[PDB]
Parts: C-alpha cells; structure tokens; sequence
C-alpha cells in the first residue's frame, strides 16, 4: 500500500530539481523549514523526530538540499518529510508540508472491533511493520 | 383640574406630532466614537418624500422613537439612547436610489446576543410605508462589542492540525440522490468516495429523520465506512452528520450520540435559527467537536440588489456565533455569485482586519479583535475541467465539494474520488513553479498532460468538456476599479 | 468617495 | 477491465447532462393525492430559458435531482420520490411573469419538524443562476400532516376563558420610549395604563437585559403593577413578559422565573428561529401559559411582489407550530398593508376551513384538522378617531393596541386609556344596533356624540383630527371582484 | 554532527544572557493604544543597579521573558506579546525612588477572570532580588476588557429603590 | 506512584512564558521529557487565552507523555493548570 | 381559472 | 424483560443493553400501556423486540364472541414490536 498523507501523495515520486523548486517557493515567502524521520506511519502519530533545529533565516534551497541528502544516508529505513512554519500574527503554524523519501515496501494496517452498548463498536487502527519489530529496524 | 394645569408647554415635549428629524435623530456635524455600532442602507423614497426625513425616519424607528411626542421621554437619559444619521449621498449612475450612515450607542445592545442586536437593526423598518423599498448593505461592528463573543469554536489554523493537512484546498462531495437511500446504502458510498481520496462527504441538507432512513441506522453505518477507508489509506477521514431536528431538546440528542461513537465533525442549517445556532457553536466548544453551517434558506432576501440584507453581513453575524465552515459561492457553479463580490465575502471571513475597498463592497474598516477565521466552503455543480478557474479564484484556504462530479463517473465512485484529487494536485504544482495556470490555453494542457498518466481524469475530462453556467448576475457593484 | 474615511474615524 | 464491460448504457441512466423536464420532474398529465404536499411559485425566467423547463428545474432541485445523471437512483424507488411540476400558466397583465404547480410526496418530510419541511422547499432554488426571481405564494398542507403537529397551546376559545371577555376586540398597548427605563418606571407605565381601562401592555420587542435595565428587576415591578391594577378595578389583568435572549437556556430560565412570579402570558421575537420558536410552544402548553409571537424581520423577504415569501405562508407555518397570537397588519396605520390582502390573512388564521379565493389570495382549498385558532394582533400609528375603520377591516376576533395613541395624551396615560375604551364600547353598541358606522359621516358623528360625556375622548380627537398615511402599497393582488 | 551545524548565529536568538533593556522590554518611543493594560509602579533599585534595567526587568518577567535567551520565541509572534516599559520618572522629595509605566497587549488576557491578570501583574515580580523594595500604585483598564465582567449585582441606585 | 526512591526529583518551566499555541506545547513536553526530566509544567498565567485554548493543551500534552513513557520505561507527567 | 379547482382534487 | 412493575422493566433492559444484546423479549400479559413504553425504548435504544402473544387465546378462539386475533394484529404493528 502507498500512505497517503501529505499535499502531494497522489504524484509520482518527486525528482530532487522538482523538490529544490517547491523549497525556492516556501523562502519567496519568508517561511522557516526543518525536516523530519518516523518509523511509525499511524494518522495520529503527530510527533515525528527532528533533524537538528529549524533553518530560520536561510535564504538558498541548497542550504535545505545538503541536510536532506545528510539525513537520507544517516537515518534508517522509514519515512522523510520537510514542512515549513509561518510565524505571522493571526497564523504562527505550519503552512506546508510533504514526503521526500518513503521504505522499499509498506504493509498497512489492519482494524480491530471491540463490542460495547447495544450495538457500538470500539475501533483500533494497527499497523503491521510497528507490531513486528522495535523503533530502528521495522523496515 | 390639576392635570389640565399640569400640561406640557414646551416645544418639544407638547403633544402632537413633528418630524423625525426635529426630534433629534438627524445630525450632520456628529461625530463618531470607537465604540458605537454602524450601519449603511439603501433607501429608495417614495414619490414626495424628503430624502433626509426618509433617513431620520429608519434611525428613530430603530431605536427609540414613535409616531407622535412621549412625555415619558424626560425619565431617560433621552440624547445618549437616540441613534443618528449623520450622512446621506445619491446611488450613483441612479435617480430615487440614496445610501445613508447611522450611528447606534454600545449601552442600547445585550452582551453576547445576536437576537437583541437584529431585534434594533431590522425589527420593523424594513415594512414603512414611507419607504418603497430598503437593504441592509455593511456595518462596522466595534471591538468592545466583538469581545463579549465566542467566535469559531476550532476555527481554520486548529482544524488543519486536527487532519494533518497543510498547504491546499480540502476536498469533499454529497452524497446523491438527494431522498431515497437506506442507511446501509448511505455507507456504502461514503467508504467508496473517500477510500478513492476525497476528505470529507456530506449528507444533503434535506436529510434528517425520515420513513426511508431513520438517523441512529445512517450514523452507525457511517462510522464502519470512515474507519475502514481511513486504515485503507492511513489519513484522518470524516463526514459531516446532519443533527438539524425540530426541538432544541431533539438537537442535544443527535449531537452526543455522535460524540459518542467518535465523529470528528458535524453540520446544521439555517432555517433552524440564530439561538438555536449559538446555542450549538457553545456545545461544539465544549466537546471537541467542528461545525459546519449549511446557508439553506439565504436567498429569499439576499438575491435583489433593491431589497433584503447583502451576504457579506450574515457572512460578519455567523463568524460572531462562532461556526467553522460557511457556504460563500463558486463563480462558475450554477448558483449565482459575483467574482468581485465573491472575494469581498472571502476577506470577510479569513483576514484579521478590514480595509475600504468600495469596487469589493467593503464600506467600513474594521478589526477583527483575535477572533478566529471561518473557512468557506465551494460547492454547486463544478467539475475538474474548471481546476484552473477554482484555483484563481477561490484561494487555498476553502473546502471545494463535488457531488454530480464525483459520482456521475462512468467508472464508479472511487474513479470519480481519484479523478478530481489528481486533477487539483498538478494544478498546484504547476502554481508553485511560476506557470500561468489562468491562461484560457495553458490551464486545460496542463489538466491534459496530468491526464496521460491517469485513466480516470482522461474519461471525467472528455465526458463534462462543453459544461458551463453563463448567465448575467442579479448582485452587482456601484463602483469600478 | 475619499470623505467616507475621514467623517467615520 | 471489469469497470469498462460494466458501463450503464441505457437512455436514462448513462452518464451525461440532459434536460430536467426529461429526467421525469416535468407530467402535465399528473393526478394529485390527498396526501400530497402541493406549493404555488411565481417565476421569472432568464432571456432565452423554456419557462417548462425552470419549473422542472425548481422541481427536481428542491427533491432528489442534481446538474448531471447519477447511477445511485437505481438503488431506490426513483418514481416514488421525484417532486412532479404539473401545472404552467403565464401571470395576468404581465410578460415574463409565469405561475407553476409542484406536488410532493408524503414520505419526503420528517413528522412535527417545520426546519426539515422549509430545507426542501427555499433550500437553494432562489439561488439557482437559471432564474432572474421568485417568490413562494401558497401551500396546501395535507390532512395527514397536519395532524404530526401540536396546533395553537392555548387558541382563541381557551384564552377569552382565561379572561372571562366576550364578544369585543380586546384592548392592549406598547411602553415608550423604546429604550432608556428603569424598570420601576416601566412598572409605573403598566399600573396607571391598565387602570385606565386597559386589558395588556407589552414590552417592545428590543427590550430584554441591558445595562440600563435587567430582566429579573422588569419582571418583580411589573407583578406588583398588575395586581395593584386588578384589585382596583374587579378584572383579569396582564403584561407580556420578554423572554427572547442569545441562548435555549438562558430563553428557558427566564420562562421558568415568569411562572414563579404568575404571569399569565409571555412574549417572543420572530429573530430566534424556527426551532427555538416550535420548544417554546411545547413549554407553553405543558405550563398553562399563553405564547405571543412579534415578527420582527419578516419584512427582509415578505415586501416585494416578484421576490420571496407572502406573509399568508408564514402564518400557516406559525399556526402550525403552536403560537396563540402573532401581528397581522393595521390597514390604515404606518405598516404595510393592503386591504384585500390583509382579509386572506385573518382567514388564514381564525376559520376550520378555506375555500379558493383569488381576489383574496387564496389558491387552494384546505382544511384546519381541528387544529386551534391563533388570534391576530393590529399594532402600528393607529388612533381612537380612526375606530369606525378598524371594526370594519379586522373584525371581533383582534387585540388593537395603541402606543403612541395612549401615553402621547396630554391629559396622562389613565385619560389616554380611558379614551380608547370608551370609543371602542360605543362603536359596537352602535353597530349592534344596526347604523352604517363605516360611512364617512355616520362613524365619526358616533365618536363624537360619545365624546359630550368623557373630556379625555373629546382632548384626543381634537388632537389627532387630521392624521393619515396614505401611500401606494407594494405587495398587490392579480385578480378583482 | 546535525545539532552543532544547525546553531543559532542571529546577535538575538543566539544562546547566552543579555540585559532585558536589550531584549525589547524597554521602549521610549512606544505609541500606547485603547485597548491596551497599563501599570504604575513605585520601584526601589538596589545600590548598583540601573533605573531603566529594573523597568525593564519588571515588564519581561511579568509578561513572557526569563533570565536567558530561548530560541522557542521564533514560533510566536513574539514582539506583540512582550510588554513595554515606556517612561521612568523620580519620585519628587526622594533619592533611590522612581516612577514606572508599563504597557501589556488585550490578548495576554483571559476574558472575564481576575485570577489570571493578577497572576501576570503581580505574580513574582515582588520577589526580584535585583530590586529592594516595589508598590503597584494605579492602573489603567480600558473599556474593551471591562465589557467581560458582570459588575455590581444590585448597584447603588437599584439598592436605594 | 511514580517508583523514584533516593534523590531529588527534576523538573522544567515551558518558554516563553506566554505565545505558543497547544501544538508546540506539547512538542516541548514531549523533547524534555525524553531527555530524561521527570515533569515539566505550565506557566503560572497559562490558563485559556485567544492564542491557545485549554481543551487544546490538554489532549496534546497527554501525547507527549505516553511517547515519552515509552521511549524510556519510566512514569513520566506534567502539571496541567 | 376554474380549472385550478378541478386540476387539484 | 417482563416484571410487576415498570420500574423493574427498565432496570432489566437497561442491563441487557449494558452487555451488548441485540434482541430483547415482553410478554402479551404485561399491558397496552407497558408494550408501548417498551417499544419506543427499543427504537431510542437500538434493540430488536419480540412479543410473546401470552392470554390471547381467552378471546380469540370462539366464533360467537370476543375479538378475532388479525385485529389485535394490526393494533401491535401500530405500537411498534418487531
Ligand atoms: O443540494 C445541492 O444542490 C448541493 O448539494 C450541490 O450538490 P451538487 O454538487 O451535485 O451540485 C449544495 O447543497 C449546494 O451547492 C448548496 O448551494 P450553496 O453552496 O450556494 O449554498
Ligand atoms: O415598535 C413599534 O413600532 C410598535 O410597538 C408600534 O408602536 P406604536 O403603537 O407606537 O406605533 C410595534 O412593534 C409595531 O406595530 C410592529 O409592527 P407590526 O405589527 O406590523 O409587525
């Protein structure tokens, strides 16, 4: 299964001239950018790891490029994301986000019922790599 | 007799009647305060009547005044409760058409209502006699005021956290035929749409309890189809449930059964009411949940640019009450809508201050006081050969839905879901890398070469090629620029 | 016009 | 692929755009059930539009259609749920202008619920880019129906029971200034109106808890006003307490504190909305409490002739959800109000019974179900010297109140009272005894014969001889005799 | 390493301990607005210590600085929520007293609650050990913050009737 | 409760004192804490302002608490206001 | 007319 | 779910409920009143409910008098059992 989270999961996976361009597109605006790395892909997993602190007043892609191209033969098997982060008065939030690098494969997840009152069901999403193996070695 | 000796001799206050505008509700040299409320009309007089006295008329009428002389006036603080005009300027490129500004204190308003603010503002006025016809166009509402107010109970910046969804417009669809389907149907199509990639589907606005369908059977459904698409895809899924009833007490009930089996969201109409709506954006607050605003019933008095209330100030009533989306029109659907008056609505509900812009409708500068954004949301038959106008038109924070676009697909619901996701994500990408997506030949190539890659959009493309809705518009604007 | 912004500070 | 060998191909089912009037929405031939739910629109078509397919169009927008063919109609008994337009004719003396009949199934609404029937019929179709205007005449609500909802609380019969009053119009008048009492003033007001001779006074409908004046303070003064005036003068005496406020409970707990007190009516502002109105109608009837209804905002749609809703709609809709009095129009006040018109009106609300009367508005036979009668209320610039009209235009079953015509006395609110009494008591002997009061010389010779025995009378007509307002009216009829 | 190339260099957000006067808590030319929370405070410096920087600790430590520098503040919009000392005076007759006025913005506020502004106004600042001796003598609450709160059940002239 | 016997117990304040919204708090929380705190806290005038809500904080922090529990094996906690 | 009578039984 | 009084009806449903039943069962000899009272229960609650029709045969089985059982059909498909 291919997850589908972030705002361009339904391409193709992107080329590194096409990622320096969306990069050059968030500095224009003036937006701080960091990367992250997870292991465990569950929708509700807000917190991936951070790669070192956020690069605020960086005004060059390539700068953003290098940490990327260190994080991708530093981490291990799993899942990469850049975000970008707008601190004006009436937003101060993320504004942007997408995957970079995704496992050779990904098994999904699976539900669980659990029966309570009359006819309610309590549900459970499980994921199959997370189950297996512990942080570091689940792809 | 003492009360004949008793009697009232002085000028104003002697019984008998004079006009509005000798009873002090007409002042041209007044000036404004930062805490009083605003309002602008559209008057047309009848044939004979004084265009100033037509204006005193409206202030007096809307706050304190009657058709002849009181004593009891003298028991009051009279002066400060009376409202004023204090402008009145022709229509132009009109004769018998005159805009006019009046002035209301803050001490004459309940804290926190909406009811008691209307009740003043469009009571009785809007039936004169005197009067041919008259429409509600802007206010400036002050921030003392605005403070005593909730405003959206999650608003657009906590919502977008709650999905993990950043930087583009969200997707959705209604589910079709309107009447007619089986709980178990109704959920059938929810899994289907949203497995193919939508966000969020909707039940119709008509959809409530009915012998076809009763609501407990449709909410249960719907949870099996969010869970199961949501563990297909590994995204935060939802659909709006429809709690509109006809007692308050019924409305309650519909709303914590939904928390009860983990909805993320839900939605009410406008024909329900302003206190039953205020009532619901207190309980959403309160349970975590969002609430989404159907603007059934709008059009009866917000169509005719001679009579009613323009939209822009329900849009200004509503993000006060505090909903977290809003129906604001699409431009190249089949309902009607302005493009410069369109985007007049969208800057009302997503800025954080306002400022003059008569070609948009804007009349009034005002600040929103940290109030929280209301999103607005796109919906009337539009299609993925319309993306490049969508994206030019509407912005990135908005909810475009497509119900006949999504599952009149010749391949089924999923390929419809899959066609319009595709079709919006090129489009950004095109925008982000400087193109000029607007451009009557350069967008369509663009939706044509992500088609080459994409059954689905290829079949959706040829299919709704020659669809369009061209016809004049009945609200237009009075300046230019 | 330009006196609707000044006769409402 | 499975998809492509499984592509619907029949005429009506396969994918694409075609004419409503040929999805099944359009059948001259149609023959009407006794359950049915009819409605009458006037339209207006764009240049260019067949004025057949606009009212299929409004049709099938306003039941199970949408812009494009969807294959999900097949999992439902399509036939039974369509909305079908049936009838087309153009409007009188008018080019461009055309009446359309549509008739819906029962099993389309939700029982006792006025929010879901609405949500069908003014939903969206007033938006629709197609039409240049519209406007919702009349409706034939089924015996069926009728019969899901609870009708008036208390209704005309029980009420003049609860007041020991029969066979004349009863008495009432508004507090003025609007805004600015204390509420031991607003006491004062009530006592000395009442002993005077009034049977109600009321609060205006902008009145609720301001900084000037709480509710809970109103609410004691007033108590003691009505007691101090029934113990002085033998008869059942009352104040119409307002409970509008910005929430249900908060509308709740100020209907709870006016039964403490032992208030025999309270009143509620049209502004609150359907389902706030239809709870407080239950309350009502499980309280022994009458429920007055003021309409502020309807006006915003009900004043124009080609856009929006005619009022005799509404008062259907608020007979329905149990109100026991709401305002219906003067005639010759300062208010809206043509004479024809207004006579459909009061029908609408007090008879068992309504047969077709063009002249009159009345498009449809229909009857009531034994559902209660709701008791009209005249208000708006009326005074004691126009008596012999308002007996001849509103009838017996009526409250005529005078705000203005009463505290605006010279001579004090007691004279003001006693004046409006006295006028009314010798106009109905005189009727009864068989004269032509309505004559422009027999009616006002009757008041002033009256006036040679009370002073206050003869101050009042003196003062108010020569008031009118005469002006053209905006909402007409299409037919005469 | 990733953390150590990824250091903050700004002269501002750069780690280490700098004087609050320097941080943006002391502001001469500051334009005060309606909406604004004012303060008087009567302030005691001890031996050593400079008039302006014991304002200007006053304001950060009741509004949101503390004794080193945090990089967090880059995720806030930080300059509208810091409070401004704006003017200092000597107290008339007196040697080592001095006059304070400070300024705070409408949303570090919770509407309608008296508990949360004494919290920031008076919270810990008594206890600064930079300071000898300090007195809150006035305020100024504007109209806009005043509208939260109920006010006298009864009041005066109900209670007289 | 919280199996820790023989030396002082750590701890930490969020900064800045007022500004962030329930999202970065919780992000704060959950660094600190795998760090090897054993608490971290509100600040004293964090209550329920117009840039971040209490329900909001709330359910984010709770979060970062059990991420962090286990990531390490220990009970950990913060004080909510 | 008098067909709107026998139109809508 | 059948008891003596209506207070022990809903405390027996109330239970079932609780442990996740899908159908619950009255009998004919409890009343119209108690019958109605428990069918709208089961529509607000989600159970299904089956009537055990006990006593009908006191006047439903001679031709000369009583009440013939297709009426009593129709007055239970009114109050609503399954
Ligand atoms: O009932 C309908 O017609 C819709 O579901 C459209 O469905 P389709 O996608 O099939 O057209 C929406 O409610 C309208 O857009 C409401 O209008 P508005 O947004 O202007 O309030
Ligand atoms: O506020 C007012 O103007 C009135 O109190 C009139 O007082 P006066 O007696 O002094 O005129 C009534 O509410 C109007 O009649 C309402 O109009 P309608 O009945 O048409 O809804």
């Amino acid at each position: 299964m291919r997850l589908t989270q972030g705002c361009f999961s339904f391409l193709p996976d992107l080329t590194d001239q096409q990622i320096e361009k969306q990069i050059a597109y968030c500095i224009t605006k003036g937006w701080a950018m960091n990367v992250e790395w997870t292991d465990d892909p569950h929708p509700r997993n807000s917190y991936w790891e951070l790669w070192g602190l956020p690069l605020f007043d960086v005004k060059d892609p390539a700068s953003v490029m290098f940490e990327l191209r260190e994080a991708r033969k530093s981490c291990a098997a799993g899942y990469i994301r850049i975000n970008a982060f707008n601190a004006a008065y009436g937003t101060e939030s993320c504004v942007m986000s997408f995957i970079v690098n995704r496992p050779s494969n990904e098994p999904g997840f699976y539900l669980e019922r659990q029966e309570l009152e009359g006819r309610r069901i309590a549900y459970t999403t499980k994921s199959y790599s997370v189950q297996a193996n512990p942080e570091g070695g689940r792809y | 007799s003492v009360s004949e000796r008793t009697r009232i001799k002085s000028d104003r206050y002697e019984s008998g009647v004079i006009p509005y505008a000798k009873m002090g509700y007409w002042d041209a040299a007044y000036a404004v305060k930062n805490t009083d409320v605003l309002a602008l009309f559209r008057i047309t007089p009848q044939p004979g009547v004084d265009p100033v006295e037509a204006a005193a008329a409206v202030a007096g009428e809307s706050s304190t005044a009657t058709w002849t002389v009181v004593w009891t006036d003298l028991l009051t603080a009279c002066d400060r409760y009376r409202a004023k005009a204090y402008r009145v300027d022709p229509v132009p490129n009109t004769t018998d058409q005159y805009f006019a500004f009046i002035a209301y204190e803050c001490d004459l308003f309940e804290e926190g209502s909406l009811a008691n603010l209307t009740a003043s503002i469009i009571g009785n006025v809007f039936g004169f006699k005197a009067v041919s016809a008259l429409r509600l166009e802007d206010m400036r509402i002050p921030h003392s005021y605005l403070k005593t107010f909730q405003g959206p109970a999650t608003g657009v910046i906590v919502e977008r956290e709650r999905l993990n969804k950043y930087g583009i417009p969200l997707l959705g669809a209604t589910v079709k035929p309107k009447l007619g389907l089986s709980g178990k149907n109704y959920g059938r199509v929810v899994y289907e749409g949203l497995k193919g990639g939508l966000d969020f589907l909707k039940d119709d606005e008509n959809i409530n309890s009915q012998p076809f369908m009763r609501w407990r059977e449709r909410f249960l459904y719907c949870m099996e189809g969010i869970n199961r698409a949501s563990a297909a895809t590994g995204e935060t899924k939802g659909s709006y449930l429809n709690i509109t009833a006809g007692t308050m007490e019924e409305v309650y009930k519909r709303a914590e059964y939904a928390k009860t089996v983990g909805s993320i969201v839900v939605m009410i109409d406008l024909v329900m009411g302003y206190t039953a709506i205020q009532s619901a954006a207190i309980w959403a607050r309160d349970n975590d949940l969002i609430l989404h605003l159907h603007r059934a019933g709008n059009s009866t008095y917000a169509r005719q640019k001679n009579h009613g209330i323009n939209f822009r100030v329900i849009c200004k009533w509503m993000r006060m009450c505090g909903v977290d989306h809003i129906h604001a029109g699409t431009v190249v659907g089949k309902l009607e809508g302005d493009p410069l008056m369109i985007k007049g609505f969208y800057d009302t509900l997503l800025l954080t201050h306002l400022n003059v812009n008569l070609p948009y409708g804007i009349f009034f500068e005002m600040t929103w006081a940290s109030l929280r954004k209301c999103m607005p949301v796109a919906s009337g038959g539009i299609h993925c050969g319309q993306m490049h106008q969508l994206v030019h038109y509407l912005g990135d924070d908005v909810v475009l839905q497509f119900g006949g676009g999504t599952i009149g697909h010749p391949d089924g619901i999923q390929a419809g879901a899959t066609a319009n996701r595709v079709a919006l994500e090129a489009m950004i990408l095109a925008r982000n890398e400087g193109a000029d997506y607007f451009n009557s030949d350069i967008g369509p190539q663009i939706l044509r070469n992500a088609a080459k890659t994409c059954g689905p959009l290829q079949t959706a493309l040829d299919l709704w090629k020659d669809i369009s809705f061209n016809y004049t518009s009945t609200d237009t604007s009075d300046f230019s620029v | 016009a330009a006196e609707w912004g000044s006769m409402n500070q």
